[PDB]
C-alpha cells in the first residue's frame, strides 16, 4: 500500500516521544564491498571475486574528491557477474 | 573508500524525516509506518518506495522502479541507509536485471538527501 | 594439413571457427566492474577519472534517457587537439577544452567530422564474430557491448571489448594457435614501408597529427640510424593533458617520454623470421598492443599491429583516429 503524504508524527514534535524503536543493527554482510578487492590486475583489472547472491542490487557508494558522485550496483547478467560503477555530477 | 549504502548520524527518526522528505521532493511514493494498536513497530526503517521511471514517462509509459530502503544502526550514532532494487515493471507484459535506471535514481535521491 | 603453411592454412580455419561458435558474453570473466561516466562529466574530470582508475577510456551515459551515449577513448582528444592545430592561429586555444562537457566535446567532434553519424556496438549474445567485424569495418580497437531490458527499454552497457582481449581469449583457448608455425616474411600481414616514424626531437604535436592522420594508434621512435628506442602511444597524450597543461603538447617527444610512469607495458619486438605461434604466446602471458618487427642491430623494419593480427584471422585467405 503506497502513498504521497509524510506521516504526521514526523512532525509532532519530535524528541518528546514516543521513545519510539531502534533500526536494527549493521548485518556483518554489508561491512565489506566487493569493489575494494583488486587481487585482479596480474593482469586483468576489472575483475572481481564473485559476489554473494544477497547484496545482488545494493547500492554502494564512494567519496571522490572530484566533486561528482560515485555510485554503483552489481547484477547477474546471463551468468556472469556485472558490478557497475557510475561516476555523476550533482546538479 | 566503497561500502553500502549512504552514512547517517544523529537521530534516528530525525534521519528517517529526512529520508521521507527526500522521497517526496524525488516524487517516489513509499509505504508508511503502521503501529500495533499502541505504538510503533521497528519496521517503520523499512521503506518500500515506488518511482516512475522519467525516460518511460517521456514516451508515456506507465512503468515504475521498485526500491526498498532500509535503517540500520552501525555505532551508537551512526547509521547506514540501505538502498536496493526490487525491479521494474511496467503496467503492461508479455530476463534482464539492469542497474538502470535504479542507479539513476538512487542518484536522484542522494541528490534530494544532500540539497536538504 | 601436413606441412608449414598448409598446416597454418588449416589452422587459421580452425581459429575463426573457433570464433564464431563464440560469443562476445563468452569471452567476459565471470564477475568484472564496469566503469561508465556521465555525458554531462566536464572534460578535467574525466581525464582525472581515468588517470586515477587506471584506465585509458569509459562507456558514457546518456542518463535522462538510460541510453548509451558514446565511448570516450585517447582518440577524442588526438582528434580535436589535430584539429585545433591545423585550424587555429591561436596556440593558445587549445586550453578552450577543460570548458567542455563531454557532450560538448562530442559536437564538437560531430560537426568536426572526427564520428560516425549512428554509433556502433553490438549484443553480447551475438557471434563474437560479430564484434570483430565491426571493430575491423570501423577501425575502432575497442566496441561496447549493448543489450536491451525490455521491462524498459534501457540499454544495458554490459561490457566493453579490446582487440587484445578477443587475442588473448584465443591465445588461452585454441590448441591451433601453435601450429601457426609460418614466418612472418613468408605471409602477407603488417605495414612494412611508409612507416610514420619520430625522435626525441619531434614535437609532441607533431606526433599528434601523424596519429589522426595515418588513424594510427602509436608511433615508433628512432635514432638517427634508426634503431629502436621507443614508443608514443595515444594513451601518452593522455599523462601529459592531466593536469590542464596543454602546452606540455610543445614538448619534444624526449622531454614528454620522461613523464611516464612506471606502469608502462612496453615495447615488443620480434623478428621477421618470428612467427604467429610465438606472437599468441607473448599475448597469452603479457599485455601487447603491438610487435616492432626488427633486425639484429634492433633497426625497425616494420609493424605487426593487433587490428593486422585478427584481421589476418577473421578473414577467409589525412584526417582522423578511431576508438583507441
Ligand atoms: N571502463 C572500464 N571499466 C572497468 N575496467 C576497465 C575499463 N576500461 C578498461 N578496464 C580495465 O583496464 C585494464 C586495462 O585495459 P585497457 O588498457 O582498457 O585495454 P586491454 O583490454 O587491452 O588491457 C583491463 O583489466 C580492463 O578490464
Ligand atoms: N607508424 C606506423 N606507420 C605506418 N603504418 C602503421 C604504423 N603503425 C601502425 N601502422 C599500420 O596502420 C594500421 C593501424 O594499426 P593500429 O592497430 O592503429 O596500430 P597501433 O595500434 O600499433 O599503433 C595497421 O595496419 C598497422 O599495421
Amino acid at each position: 500500500q503506497y502513498s504521497t503524504e509524510i506521516p504526521a508524527f514526523l512532525t509532532s514534535n519530535t524528541l518528546q516521544e514516543l521513545k519510539l524503536p531502534k533500526p536494527p543493527s549493521l548485518p556483518p554482510h554489508l561491512e565489506k564491498c566487493i569493489l575494494n578487492s583488486n587481487t585482479a590486475y596480474k593482469e586483468d583489472q576489472s575483475v572481481l571475486p564473485n559476489p554473494n547472491h544477497v547484496l545482488l542490487n545494493h547500492l554502494a557508494a564512494a567519496n571522490t574528491q572530484l566533486g561528482v558522485l560515485a555510485l554503483s550496483a552489481t547484477t547477474r547478467y546471463h551468468r556472469k557477474y556485472v558490478t557497475t560503477a557510475m561516476f555523476k555530477n550533482f546538479d | 573508500k566503497w561500502h553500502f549504502g549512504v552514512r547517517c548520524r544523529g537521530d534516528a527518526p530525525e534521519i528517517l524525516l529526512a529520508v521521507y522528505r527526500a522521497l517526496q521532493r524525488a516524487g517516489a511514493q513509499f509505504t508508511v509506518p503502521k503501529p500495533v494498536n499502541g505504538k510503533y513497530r521497528s519496521d517503520m526503517y523499512t521503506i518500500k518506495s515506488r518511482w516512475e521511471i522519467p525516460h518511460c514517462k517521456r514516451e508515456g509509459k506507465n512503468t515504475y522502479a521498485y526500491i526498498e530502503l532500509q535503517l540500520y544502526e552501525v555505532m551508537p550514532g551512526c547509521f547506514m541507509l540501505d538502498v536496493k532494487s526490487n525491479g521494474y515493471k511496467d503496467i503492461y507484459s508479455h530476463d534482464l536485471k539492469s542497474s538502470f535506471p535504479f542507479l539513476d535514481l538512487c542518484a536522484m535521491l542522494v541528490c534530494k538527501l544532500f540539497s536538504a | 594439413a601436413m606441412d608449414v603453411q598448409e598446416t597454418q592454412k588449416g589452422a587459421l580455419k580452425e581459429i575463426q571457427a573457433f570464433i564464431r561458435s563464440r560469443t562476445s558474453y563468452d569471452v567476459l570473466p565471470t564477475s568484472f566492474r564496469l566503469i561508465v561516466f556521465d555525458v554531462t562529466l566536464f572534460v578535467k574530470t574525466s581525464l582525472s577519472l581515468l588517470t586515477l582508475n587506471n584506465i585509458v577510456s569509459a562507456p558514457l551515459w546518456d542518463s535522462e534517457a538510460n541510453k548509451f551515449a558514446g565511448l570516450l577513448t585517447m582518440a577524442d582528444f588526438v582528434n580535436v587537439i589535430k584539429y585545433y592545430y591545423q585550424s587555429s592561429s591561436f596556440p593558445e586555444a587549445i586550453a578552450e577544452i577543460d570548458k567542455f562537457r563531454l557532450l560538448g566535446l562530442r559536437e564538437v567532434e560531430r560537426k568536426i567530422g572526427a564520428i560516425p553519424p549512428e554509433t556502433i556496438y553490438v549484443h553480447p549474445m551475438h557471434s563474437l564474430m560479430d564484434a570483430c567485424l565491426a571493430m575491423s569495418k570501423s577501425r575502432a580497437r575497442r566496441i561496447p557491448l549493448i543489450d536491451v531490458d525490455g521491462e524498459t527499454g534501457s540499454e544495458m552497457i554490459v561490457s566493453v571489448l579490446t582487440q587484445y582481449r578477443i587475442l588473448k581469449f584465443i591465445s588461452m583457448n585454441c590448441k591451433e594457435t601453435a601450429m601457426l608455425r609460418v614466418p612472418l616474411n613468408q605471409m602477407t600481414i603488417g605495414t612494412w614501408s611508409n612507416l610514420a616514424t619520430a625522435s626525441m626531437e619531434t614535437k609532441v604535436y607533431d606526433v599528434i597529427k601523424m596519429l589522426a592522420e595515418k588513424n594510427i594508434s602509436a608511433v615508433p621512435i628512432v635514432n638517427s640510424e634508426g634503431t629502436l628506442l621507443n614508443v608514443y602511444e595515444s594513451v601518452d597524450v593522455m599523462h601529459l593533458i592531466q593536469d590542464g597543461d596543454y602546452s606540455n603538447l610543445d614538448l619534444s617527444v624526449g622531454e614528454a617520454l620522461l613523464k611516464r610512469p612506471a606502469n608502462f607495458d612496453g615495447v615488443h619486438t620480434c623478428r621477421a623470421t618470428d612467427r604467429l605461434d610465438g606472437i599468441f604466446d607473448a599475448i597469452k602471458h603479457s599485455r601487447v598492443h603491438r610487435l616492432f618487427v626488427v633486425d639484429e642491430n634492433l633497426k625497425l623494419e616494420g609493424i605487426l599491429s593487433l587490428a593486422d593480427i585478427l584481421n589476418y584471422i577473421i578473414y577467409d585467405k589525412d584526417n582522423f583516429e578511431s576508438a583507441v
